[PDB]
RNA sequence: UACCUGGUUGAUCCUGCCAGUAGCAUAUGCUUGUCUCAAAGAUUAAGCCAUGCAUGUCUAAGUACGCACGGCCGGUACAGUGAAACUGCGAAUGGCUCAUUAAAUCAGUUAUGGUUCCUUUGGUCGCUCGCCACUUGGAUAACUGUGGUAAUUCUAGAGCUAAUACAUGCCGACGGGCGCUGACCCCCUUCGCGGGGGGGAUGCGUGCAUUUAUCAGUGGUGACUCUAGAUAACCUCGGGCCGAUCGCACGCCCCCCGUGGCGGCGACGACCCAUUCGAACGUCUGCCCUAUCAACUUUCGAUGGUAGUCGCCGUGCCUACCAUGGUGACCACGGGUGACGGGGAAUCAGGGUUCGAUUCCGGAGAGGGAGCCUGAGAAACGGCUACCACAUCCAAGGAAGGCAG
RNA sequence: UUGGAAUGAGUCCACUUUAAAUCCUUUAACGAGGAUCCAUUGGAGGGCAAGUCUGGUGCCAGCAGCCGCGGUAAUUCCAGC
RNA sequence: AAAAAAUUAGAGUGUUCAAAGCAGGCCCGAGCCGCCUGGAUACCGCAGCUAGGAAUAAUGGAAUAGGACCGCGGUUCUAUU
RNA sequence: ACCGCCCGUCGCUACUACCGAUUGGAUGGUUUAGUGAGGCCCUCGGAUCGGCCCCGCCGGGGUGCCCUGGCGGAGCGCUGA
């Protein structure tokens, strides 16, 4: 009777215990360093990162020899270095294991752009990418959650029509420099 | 309430009328319907009679008789021009349709004829002689099919019995030891 | 219900059609022709979602009613008819002259074959029977009853038959090491040899076919179509020839394809 | 109306059964033929498909079977004789399947003159007419007077089916279902099958 | 992420529950700037409904004499267009809702060698021996006019005219064959010759389908009482089939040039077969709670046998006669269900618990029952008839109804 | 204490979207300092993250899922911070 | 072997990210008939069907031999030759 | 912490359930019996509508030896719906 579609999922998963010190204490850490707006943040790339490697822990359950444990696997860690947190040169299902919160959240584009020295800080980071200033090859990027892949790393710069580059300046400008033309004369 | 032929009653009935009968047109196949109507015997309560006089007087009722309206429609079947101008089989009934004048105001005094249903014309010959062709072609084909079928039953046997009577001729042989 | 369906949902729709969810509720219900709703398929699904002639449903009756499409050589103008497997299309107004053949994967593949090829289709033996008075009678894959058959012809063998006078030219038997292709089943698409056919009476009989690579699988005699003598084909192969492939051996050659181009 | 649906009836086990639905169209039943003796009166049925069924009300005529002789032929149906299932089905005289009739043996008798040329059905008197004396008694030529004598040495009938054609009532069992198929065809009785309805019917007198 | 914490005591270790904790989905409170997707009168009342709408449809190709337009014309049967209306088809799908329903529905699985099937697609459609055919018969709408009624998608009388409506009915093929019957004729034997062997006048019959019986065994199956063949017939008047149909290109022959023959491409139609879409009834295995349900079914079919009837067929489906069975603690029978069944949803160590009205499939119902017409297909409800409940209009005579679209 | 940079919510040409529109996407104009263009809902003894701050009430009013708080200096009520 | 799709897991793919969708990507020069693709895969319990295994568990074969096996003598019947 | 703890009747208040004369009352379901709408089937029935037939007459040949175009009859019979 309609054509559509209902598929959908929840990007993230709220914590067993709501009031946990210890936890609370480094979700606060991290949101503060990346530049997080909410604790949803860190629990959206903690829920990635669980579905990552428990889809790691059924393959290393599975022997060698299994051809179900070759495909995925090789697909799972070729999308992992693509993204930019595994080394070219890490190969094995084991150090998916090692993986960490921080390893898959450095890969976010606000981090980038202050990494890169676009922004000064991790919050001047946010504005920049909300406020239309970053592409990546040649779109704008207005998402800071964006996950940077290695083949785009290298693009990052400052877009085509940002005022803080070859652009016309900003509106708050234009509107002193009227006043400079009007109070000239 | 129409009245109804046979109901044989002085009143109002109720019936169950499908199509064919009076007093009632279906609005879909085989929809049937109950319907009041009055019987066929005329009384005092009745609004209007209708009257069909089948036998003239001498005198003249105004209107009634005074004048005669022509049939609005000539006939269309090629058999019926025929017989209200007693033709014979062997005449033409092209030039004698009824051709109906047309004078509306405005536009210039046309004509207008129907169109003759059921008459011998050279599309009609056409489309029997087509029938009977169909015919041939179909008769034609059966034939060829039968025959070539036949050579290839005949060439198959041939087949199938050389080897059958090869392979008892080769076991007969060899039984002799 | 009170009477036969004249509707098909999308989402029911035969999954080999690969249509999508989101273009709308229904899909074209295969209008009444010689072969199976879910073992066919729809002129508009060929004409529109695979050859890209049309955009809309209404553009794909504008071919069709311009007597352009031909199916077996007659002008068919239904954009729901079924055109099922081994069937030639001919398009004159630009030669394409396709033919619908299985895939490896099992569905329906853009096969285009020359206008040689494009005179003759390959039906299997259904039903023989001796109608009226004693003439037998050959009933095929495609319901096309054959009058008069070659007795050496019987079931489950294939016939090559002529698409002008609609007559068998030759036929192949049914016999260990015949190519055959797989028309139903897991193994749909497949195009190997047979090797083995078990039977159980009252019971469907299961056959066993060896792939050019050595691929052995089996399925039931219903989805064998015997497609050429001994090994060789008696119709063109389809883009892959039959070989499964596994995914693996799929994504060497997607990413061979890849980096060799740049 | 009338259904011959399954789910009105009591389960295996003598549970009641709820139905799930009401009556279907494709369930229904009709009121039975119960074709009686007289002139031919037969209803025609529109039947499930759009078929044609012959709802034979009452027939008179049938098309029996002689089949130690292969003869058959179109007679009239005297009356009812016997019923297995009903003796009241006899009784009203209905004609249905598998019911012992007596039939005209006339047109038999007809042929069997024709062909094999013996007197059949006439008693000691043998009144005799010159139609049957032209077809019996006549120069017919040598080659084929003798195809006629071999038939006399496999001519001979027995004698219950002699006495049925004295009496000019031949016993028939009807074959096809005259409510259905509108026609009231048959076979003669021979050999043990005729021997055994007349017990039926001996004892039945008593 | 295979996890707990608080609470009985003066304190202790326990049992053990309460409370906390997290997801889920209904409602509600408060609050809310951008964007994408998106459930949404299921729960209670399958409760009731104002209004509007939700199913119609013409091509070159069934039927136009509506000037309603309009080319052509004093000259033509009908240019074309085209309403209305007849005919044809569709209206049995879709949509909605979950009330009923517990071996039922449904799911997998298997069967029709036990059926019915519009349509499509292929086949089949001179296979029959038998004084209009160069084409037959009545009608009847629309229309014209004359009406009735308080009132309806109400209808009546009068007059007119069509067909692929509704009927009726050849010709041809067509020379015959074959079956039987057989006047008769010849021949060979000629103990006398019976006999033995050939032609043959007349007469009857004959295709397919139908119904019955008999015979002998082309193709098929695991298995037919299959398929095909042959013989004897039959064939329903409430009537099997064997084209009185239509458009388009317009040719060809013509010796015996006739408005003589002959022909191409379509459509429409057709018994029957195959096919497609199915449908229907079966096979095996699987369903929640309940014994404060332990025996049940069988008068008035229960379980079998036989013969029928009916049906689309198989069958206690029904009837007659007969047997006395059949089911149950491996839970029958009975009751309940805030029970439609399934695909699935939530939760997640493993095992599992709960949900599934709801977009896909199957089923069921259209206020409640019941009975039907038409049709290939309905026990149909945006069909009908009756009753019941409710309800509308009325001049009180009547008329009309069905949102779980 | 400032300072001038930036921007989209907003308003609003066209343009696109679309059966026609809409929203979205783009664009021109305009549009931020208390950037008043002003974030709420629950809680602050323990379980359980966060005061034994201050005022009011005085086993009352209330709170409190549980244990418990309140009887004139309430870490728990009603309030401000 | 066969077991609907959707859903779920899962491969590919910058919907700008993402839930999603089944798309997309290369090459500008001629589209001369543009080419280059993808639209996987796994699970479908129980029952049924198929072919192996033969431990485990159940069951069976000779005890009034009514016994296995080998040939021998008869009394019969019936098709094909 | 024996000046502890604690049991039952009785009296007060509230709430829940039970027994209870009333052949109590209401609604739903199933069903015996009686009545039985309507459809369908059968046996009838026959309002009405046709045809043919037989004529009397101008009507033409059956090669009056009755092609028969028309009107009235009455066919006063048969037959169809
Ligand atoms: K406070
Ligand atoms: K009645
Ligand atoms: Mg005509
Ligand atoms: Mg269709
Ligand atoms: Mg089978
Ligand atoms: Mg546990
Ligand atoms: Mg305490
Ligand atoms: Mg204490
Ligand atoms: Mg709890
Ligand atoms: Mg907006
Ligand atoms: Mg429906
Ligand atoms: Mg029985
Ligand atoms: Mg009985
Ligand atoms: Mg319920
Ligand atoms: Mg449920
Ligand atoms: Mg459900
Ligand atoms: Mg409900
Ligand atoms: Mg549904
Ligand atoms: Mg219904
Ligand atoms: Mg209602
Ligand atoms: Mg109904
Ligand atoms: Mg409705
Ligand atoms: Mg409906
Ligand atoms: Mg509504
Ligand atoms: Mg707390
Ligand atoms: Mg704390
Ligand atoms: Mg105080
Ligand atoms: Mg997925
Ligand atoms: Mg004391």
């Amino acid at each position: 009777p309609v054509a559509r579609s209902w598929v959908c999922r929840k990007t993230y998963v709220t914590p067993r215990r709501p009031f946990e010190k210890s936890r609370l204490d480094q979700e606060l850490k991290l949101i503060g360093e990346y530049g997080l707006r909410n604790k949803r943040e860190v629990w959206r790339v903690k829920f990635t990162l669980a579905k990552i490697r428990k889809a790691a822990r059924e393959l290393l359950t599975l022997d060698e020899k299994d051809p179900r444990r070759l495909f995925e696997g090789n697909a799972l860690l070729r999308r992992l270095v693509r993204i930019g947190v595994l080394d070219e040169g890490k190969m094995k299902l084991d150090y998916i294991l090692g993986l960490k919160i921080e390893d898959f959240l450095e890969r976010r584009l606000q981090t980038q752009v202050f990494k890169l020295g676009l922004a000064k800080s991790i919050h001047h980071a946010r504005v920049l990418i909300r406020q239309r200033h970053i592409r990546v090859r040649k779109q704008v990027v207005n998402i800071p959650s964006f996950i940077v892949r290695l083949d785009s790393q290298k693009h990052i710069d400052f877009s085509l029509r940002s005022p803080y580059g070859g652009g016309r300046p900003g509106r708050v400008k234009r509107k002193n420099a009227k006043k400079g033309q009007g109070g000239a004369g | 309430f129409p009245m109804k032929q046979g109901v044989l009653t002085h009143g109002r009935v109720r019936l169950l009328l499908s199509k064919g009968h009076s007093c009632y047109r279906p609005r879909r196949t085989g929809e049937r319907k109950r319907k009041s109507v009055r019987g066929c015997i005329v009384d005092a309560n009745l609004s209007v009679l209708n009257l069909v006089i089948v036998k003239k007087g001498e005198k003249d009722i105004p209107g009634l008789t005074d004048t005669t309206v022509p049939r609005r429609l000539g006939p269309k079947r090629a058999s019926r021009i025929r017989k209200l101008f007693n033709l014979s089989k062997e005449d033409d009934v092209r030039q004698y349709v009824v051709r109906k004048p047309l004078n509306k105001e405005g536009k210039k005094p046309r004509t207008k004829a129907p169109k003759i249903q059921r008459l011998v014309t050279p599309r009609v010959l056409q489309h029997k002689r087509r029938r009977i062709a169909l015919k041939k072609q179909r008769t034609k084909k059966n034939k060829e099919e039968a025959a070539e079928y036949a050579k290839l039953l005949a060439k198959r046997m041939k087949e199938a019995k050389e080897k059958r009577q090869e392979q008892i001729a080769k076991r007969r042989r060899l039984s002799s030891l | 219900a009170r009477g036969p369906k004249k509707h098909l949902k999308r989402v029911a729709a035969p999954k080999h059609w690969m249509l999508d969810k989101l273009t709308g509720v229904f899909a074209p219900r295969p209008s009444t022709g010689p072969h199976k709703l879910r073992e066919c398929l729809p002129l508009i699904i060929f004409l529109r979602n695979r050859l890209k002639y049309a955009l809309t449903g209404d553009e794909v009756k504008k071919i069709c009613m311009q007597r352009f499409i031909k199916i077996d050589g007659k002008v068919r103008t239904d954009i729901t008819y079924p055109a099922g497997f081994m069937d030639v299309i001919s398009i004159d107004k630009t030669g394409e002259n396709f033919r619908l053949i299985y895939d490896t994967k099992g569905r329906f593949a853009v096969h285009r074959i020359t206008p040689e090829e494009a005179k003759y289709k390959l039906c299997k033996v259904r039903k023989i029977f001796v109608g009226t008075k004693g003439i037998p009678h050959l009933v095929t894959h495609d319901a096309r009853t054959i009058r008069y058959p070659d007795p050496l012809i019987k079931v489950n063998d294939t016939i090559q038959i002529d698409l002008e006078t609609g007559k068998i030219t030759d036929f192949i038997k049914f016999d260990t090491g015949n190519l055959c292709m797989v028309t139903g089943g897991a193994n749909l698409g497949r195009i190997g040899v047979i090797t083995n056919r078990e039977r159980h009476p009252g019971s469907f009989d299961v056959v066993h076919v060896k792939d050019a690579n050595g691929n052995s699988f089996a399925t039931r005699l219903s989805n064998i179509f015997v497609i050429g003598k001994g090994n060789k084909p008696w119709i063109s192969l389809p883009r892959g020839k039959g070989i499964r492939l596994t995914i693996a051996e799929e994504r060497d050659k997607r990413l061979a394809a890849k980096q060799s181009s740049g | 109306g009338i259904s011959r649906d399954n789910w009105h009836k009591r389960r295996k086990t003598g549970g009641k059964r709820k139905p799930y639905h009401k009556k279907r169209k494709y369930e229904l039943g009709r009121p039975a033929a119960n074709t009686k003796i007289g002139p031919r009166r037969i209803h025609t049925v529109r039947v499930r498909g759009g078929n044609k069924k012959y709802r034979a009300l009452r027939l008179d005529v049938g098309n029996f079977s002689w089949g130690s002789e292969c003869c058959t032929r179109k007679t009239r149906i005297i009356d009812v004789v016997y019923n297995a299932s009903n003796n009241e089905l006899v009784r009203t005289k209905t004609l249905v399947k598998n019911c012992i009739v007596l039939i005209d043996s006339t047109p038999y008798r007809q042929w069997y003159e024709s062909h094999y040329a013996l007197p059949l059905g006439r008693k000691k008197g043998a009144k005799l007419t010159p139609e049957e004396e032209e077809i019996l008694n006549k120069k017919r030529s040598k080659k084929i007077q003798k195809k006629y004598d071999e038939r006399k040495k496999n001519a001979k009938i027995s004698s219950l089916l002699e006495e049925q054609f004295q009496q000019g009532k031949l016993l028939a069992c009807i074959a096809s279902r005259p409510g259905q198929c509108g026609r009231a065809d048959g076979y003669v009785l021979e050999g043990k099958e005729l021997e055994f309805y007349l017990r039926k019917i001996k004892a039945r007198k008593g």
